[PDB]
């Protein structure tokens, strides 16, 4: 209670310096008590930031020598290295923004912040089981936490900034971030005290901004550790990783999925990590996966290979594969009907049609097949239009493919004897390997 | 013998109708004669036309013979034939309807008939009769088995919603297009309509780049054509070329004002066009996710394409609400998906909107359209806006600020909207509803989120507030707010906020109140402390207001308060500083002899100011406000004089100074009206009773 006055007295002593003994005693005493937390919260920030400012920006490079008995800088740091969780990082960032000089404590400030990160970087994540707060605060906190790299040399970018950032500028910092989210994930996993998802939610909000600017560092150096820490009977690990990939802020939901499928090992492990519902529970993910199917293509030879592979894998129990087949074929009939997209997307949706055509074995092989066959042949007839044979080429090859997997009896064999030897089926650009792929 | 030939033809048709062979096909030859004859009521007899293979061969002959038929229709389009229009139209209708069943290779005849129909499309509403005819013509044609020319025909069958009287016929026809005349499950008409709509949505970059009211024709064609595809647009949306072209088009049309419950901007100078456009974007309620996503993209893309996309998104969600009706065998969206979409769009809007004068009013347009968007979101999503109250409360409430008319008007409208949609009853009352959220939010903002101008939110929540029954909770935070720019007290955006909150608390405690005592005590304390600043008359204003409110039971606080205050004032006061004199007049509320001696020193100092109107009237009203027992100041005023005249402290001060008989001031110098000087009269009259 009365310590608040000491607090005043602290900032009094702190503002009435040159009294080496008094300041040493008051600072070491305050550190000693750095159960009621309310006044400890006002101390945790509303005394923390003033002492931080006035002891880092106000005092000249002579305080450290006022009492050089190896304790002044010690207590200086031990104020900012541990203690109150959140406001430390905040005031540190705000200062290093404001405190932008050539060098007064600049290098020492960097040493402070680094040595904080290096040991105990969680410091916020584990203490995320909070009730609720203001949203622009979250905004500033997370944006800083995820833009620190670029934020640093803005205030001072030079040879000194270079030697500061010639070992970990990128390629080590996000490596830290990834390591730390690994640690905190596994921590909240093995906790099993009370199901938080709060640290999970916060680190997902992290993953959000990380993905939307950081391009590809965390994918492998997360999933391979996630693969490992999930492969066992990992009830808590699997469930927490599910809830982590799930509640990713729907704002992006796309860079997350793009990276998560791009560098992933294979269809089985991708299907193991996401979750049976993560594609059939968050409709935004429906839209992401099947817009990647329809709209765009990124690498698509191994990439969409794996993506549709996981589509089928997950659909080991999802009767959603037939619906996506029908929609795919309908889009094929429309694109063959309407002034079409350029050839890249054409080959793209072609390969997609093939790979999804892999899975089969069911009733209804009466009418969907009729509409597909008729539309495709009627288009491919005139598709060349004395314009560009490749387009025509495309159709005829899927002709064989559809012939292979529409009703394998009778007339298709005639195709095998007519539209496979004297029907321009000679080029080897990308005809043979996808043809073989057609056999699932 | 013109009457003879007339009666002969008439009685011949009559004998036919009284009576009704391969060679009867030569009958059509006379129909050729009947096709270009004197034409009193000629074509009537033709009506004798109508396992029907005999009818089929007759129809072969009639397909060969419809040449003169179409020729006569074009003649009606050129020559008068002002009534035979319906005749020939029904003739062609019956003929072309008589044959599409089976075993009808007829591809040559098909192409010939398509040519003929394209020619006949040259008829459009000569009068009520021509429109009425073409209506049933399209009705019967499009309902036929299968062809490929109707791509043109059906087009005009949708744009026929522009007539003067027969509009009900076209509407009821489009109604009829439900299960028989379908977009439905006949891919041919669908793909032909898609091919049309593609060139359509590739033209509007140019079509609206010309004079007015001709664009309305094209946009109306567009809106109707979409109305055709009520459901089943995902069958044409899914193609990426479609979405790309349509989006890129619409981005340029919308980019000259707007109103509340959408209007476009430069180069769209008519308003009904804008209502039709917002009705056509609202037309999209087939699928949501694709649309909202592809348009959030266009928002994130650049700066010059933002406001357009914002207005788009507003129109799209409002359409997703649901107010007319289309083909009513389809399905509608879901409330939870609505929740997802609204959460996303609102989060992006809020986080993106918190801040070259051209660019300044550009940002003004940005924040305005985003506020209006929030309003529409409340309007459509009226009920389920309860899970996300605070997410909409905080942003615009903090935004309810500098721009009173535009920004704060749209704000107020949005808040009363969320009230009337969620039952919150006079948005001021919403502060009396859930408030601890606001309390803790403002607190933690000012406590950690320091470096950001969260200045006026406290003003909105305490000066424009409701009854102060919640200040007893706010007090400590108020106290904290007091200490806010009083612990470090080195920040411009914090000292300005301190002065602001000072004015606000002063006004509130003035009105709301009439605890508060010590509140005002520390208030005046900090205010007077900071008063030593530069260009801070707000300190004087707050001082005056508080002091006015602080004089009910101010036993000793006010005493030493005013002591130190007037001390610093005399230290400083040496042009609107007379407001402090008004504060002194406010001090005149309960001033005493201490204030008397203070005013005496004040008059002694002001004597240094010469005897030299605006300032004369200011000092006059200052003296006349209280005139606290002027004795030496009596002579000072004594050594035009409206105030000093109106003093009237006695009948001896100015009266002696009223012996001038001068030119100008003498007119008012002798203006004594009443004497009332009978004191000694009654004093002695006390000796006439007892």
């Amino acid at each position: 209670s009365e310590v608040r006055l000491a607090v005043r007295e602290a900032i009094h002593a702190l503002s009435s310096s040159e009294d080496g003994g008094h300041i040493f005693c008051t600072l070491e005493s305050l550190k000693r008590y750095l159960a009621l937390p309310r006044e400890k919260e006002e101390f945790a920030s509303a005394h923390f930031s003033p002492v931080l400012r006035c002891l880092a920006s106000r005092l000249s490079p002579a305080w450290l020598e006022l009492l050089p008995h190896g304790r002044l800088e010690e207590l200086w740091a031990s104020f900012f290295l541990e203690g109150p969780a959140d406001q430390a990082f905040l005031v540190l960032m705000e200062t290093i923004e404001g405190a932008a000089g050539p060098s007064f404590r600049l290098m020492k400030m960097a040493r402070l912040l680094a040595r904080f990160l290096r040991e105990g970087r969680l410091a916020v994540l584990m203490e995320a089981q909070c009730r609720q707060q203001t949203q622009p605060g979250f905004i500033l906190l997370r944006e800083t936490l995820l833009g620190k790299v670029v934020a640093l040399p803005d205030h001072l970018g030079n040879r000194l900034q270079q030697e500061n950032l010639a070992e970990f500028f990128p390629q080590n910092y996000f490596r830290l971030l990834g390591e730390e989210v690994v640690r905190v994930l596994q921590a909240v996993v093995d906790s099993l005290q009370g199901g938080l998802d709060s640290s999970v939610s916060f680190v997902s909000q992290v993953l959000g901004k990380a993905c939307v600017h950081g391009r590809q560092q965390e994918i492998l150096g997360v999933l391979v550790p996630r693969l490992a820490a999930l492969t066992q009977g990992s009830y808590l690990h699997q469930r927490v990783c599910w809830r982590l990939v799930e509640q990713v802020p729907d704002r992006a939901m796309e860079a997350v999925l793009t990276g998560l499928v791009e560098a992933a090992l294979g269809p089985e492990v991708l299907s193991r990590l996401l979750g049976n519902l993560v594609v059939k529970n968050k409709k935004a993910q429906f839209v992401m996966t099947q817009k990647l199917l329809f709209l765009q293509s990124r690498l698509t030879t191994p990439m969409l290979q794996s993506l549709l592979g996981h589509l089928a894998m997950d659909s080991q129990r999802r009767p959603l594969l037939l619906q996506v087949l029908k929609e795919l074929l309908e889009t094929w009939g429309s694109s063959s009907a309407i002034r079409h997209t350029p050839l890249p997307q054409q080959r793209h949706v072609s390969k997609a049609v093939l790979i999804c055509l892999a899975q089969l074995g069911e009733p209804e092989l009466r009418d969907s097949r009729d509409e597909l066959l008729a539309s495709m042949m009627a288009g491919v007839k005139c598709r060349l239009d004395s314009s560009l044979p490749p387009v025509r080429r495309l159709g005829m090859i899927v002709a064989e493919v559809v012939s292979a997997r529409i009703h394998p009896e009778g007339p298709p064999l005639k195709f095998q004897y007519e539209e496979d030897e004297l029907s321009l089926e000679l080029l080897a650009l990308a005809s043979p390997q996808p043809a073989g792929d057609g056999a699932s | 013998x013109x009457x003879x030939x007339x009666x002969x033809x008439x009685x011949x048709x009559x004998x036919x109708x009284x009576x009704x062979x391969x060679x009867x096909x030569x009958x059509x030859x006379x129909x050729x004669x009947x096709x270009x004859x004197x034409x009193x009521x000629x074509x009537x007899x033709x009506x004798x036309x109508x396992v029907s293979s005999l009818k089929i061969f007759y129809k072969t002959v009639s397909f060969i013979m419809a040449d003169e038929q179409l020729k006569r229709i074009s003649k009606v389009q050129a020559k008068p034939a002002v009534e035979h229009r319906v005749a020939e139209l029904m003739v062609y209708r019956e003929a072309d309807w008589v044959k599409k069943t089976g075993d009808k290779l007829t591809i040559l005849i098909k192409k010939i008939i398509e040519c003929v129909s394209v020619h006949p499309h040259w008829k459009v509403r000569l009068e009520l009769v021509e429109l009425v005819e073409d209506l049933l013509l399209k009705c019967s044609q499009s309902l036929v088995e299968c062809a490929g020319p109707l791509l043109k025909a059906l087009v005009g069958l949708v744009n026929d919603e522009s007539p003067e009287i027969q509009a009900q016929c076209n509407k009821v026809l489009r109604h009829f297009a439900d299960q028989k005349v379908v977009v439905g499950n006949k891919a041919l008409a669908d793909i032909l309509s898609e091919s049309l709509h593609s060139l359509a949505t590739s033209l509007p970059r140019l079509m609206n780049s010309q004079d007015d009211q001709g664009k309305f024709s094209t946009l109306s064609l567009l809106l109707g054509y979409l109305k055709l595809l009520g459901p089943k647009i995902n069958f044409v949306l899914n193609s990426v070329a479609h979405l790309q072209r349509l989006s890129k088009a619409l981005i340029q049309v919308l980019e000259s004002d707007d109103l509340n419950a959408y209007f476009r901007f430069f180069t769209d100078e008519r308003i009904f066009m804008l209502l039709r456009q917002v009705c056509q974007l609202l037309g999209y309620y087939g699928n949501l996710y694709l649309l909202v996503d592809h348009f959030m993209e266009l928002y994130h893309q650049s700066v010059v394409y933002r406001k357009q996309a914002a207005m788009i998104l507003n129109e799209l969600v409002t359409g997703a609400a649901g107010v007319e009706d289309l083909h009513e065998k389809h399905i509608k969206t879901n409330p939870e998906e609505l929740r997802e979409i609204v959460t996303s769009i609102l989060e992006e809007y809020t986080s993106q909107e918190n801040w070259t004068i051209c660019s300044m009013n550009s940002n003004i347009w940005q924040i305005c359209i985003q506020l209006e968007g929030i309003g529409q979101f409340a309007y459509a999503l009226g009920k389920d806006f309860c899970l996300l109250l605070m997410s909409a409360l905080y942003p615009v409430l903090e935004k309810a600020g500098d721009q009173t008319l535009l920004i704060s008007q749209v704000a107020t409208s949005t808040m009363m909207d969320v009230c009337r949609a969620c039952g919150y009853d006079s948005l001021q009352h919403l502060i009396n509803q859930n408030s601890d959220y606001l309390v803790n939010g403002i607190s933690l903002n000012l406590r950690h989120l320091a470096l950001h101008p969260h200045t006026p939110k406290v003003l909105e929540v305490m000066l424009r507030n409701s009854d102060a029954n919640l200040l007893p909770l706010v007090a400590d935070v108020v106290q904290d707010v007091l200490a806010t720019l009083d612990q470090f007290y080195d920040k411009r955006a914090a000292s300005f906020v301190s002065v602001l909150h000072a004015l606000m608390a002063a006004l509130a405690q003035w009105f709301p109140d009439t605890x508060x005592x010590x509140x005002x005590x520390x208030x005046x304390x900090x205010x007077x402390x900071x008063x030593x600043x530069x260009x801070x008359x707000x300190x004087x204003x707050x001082x005056x207001x508080x002091x006015x409110x602080x004089x009910x039971x101010x036993x000793x606080x006010x005493x030493x308060x005013x002591x130190x205050x007037x001390x610093x004032x005399x230290x400083x006061x040496x042009x609107x500083x007379x407001x402090x004199x008004x504060x002194x007049x406010x001090x005149x509320x309960x001033x005493x002899x201490x204030x008397x001696x203070x005013x005496x020193x004040x008059x002694x100092x002001x004597x240094x100011x010469x005897x030299x109107x605006x300032x004369x009237x200011x000092x006059x009203x200052x003296x006349x406000x209280x005139x606290x027992x002027x004795x030496x100041x009596x002579x000072x005023x004594x050594x035009x004089x409206x105030x000093x005249x109106x003093x009237x402290x006695x009948x001896x001060x100015x009266x002696x100074x009223x012996x001038x008989x001068x030119x100008x001031x003498x007119x008012x110098x002798x203006x004594x009206x009443x004497x009332x000087x009978x004191x000694x009269x009654x004093x002695x009259x006390x000796x006439x009773x007892x």
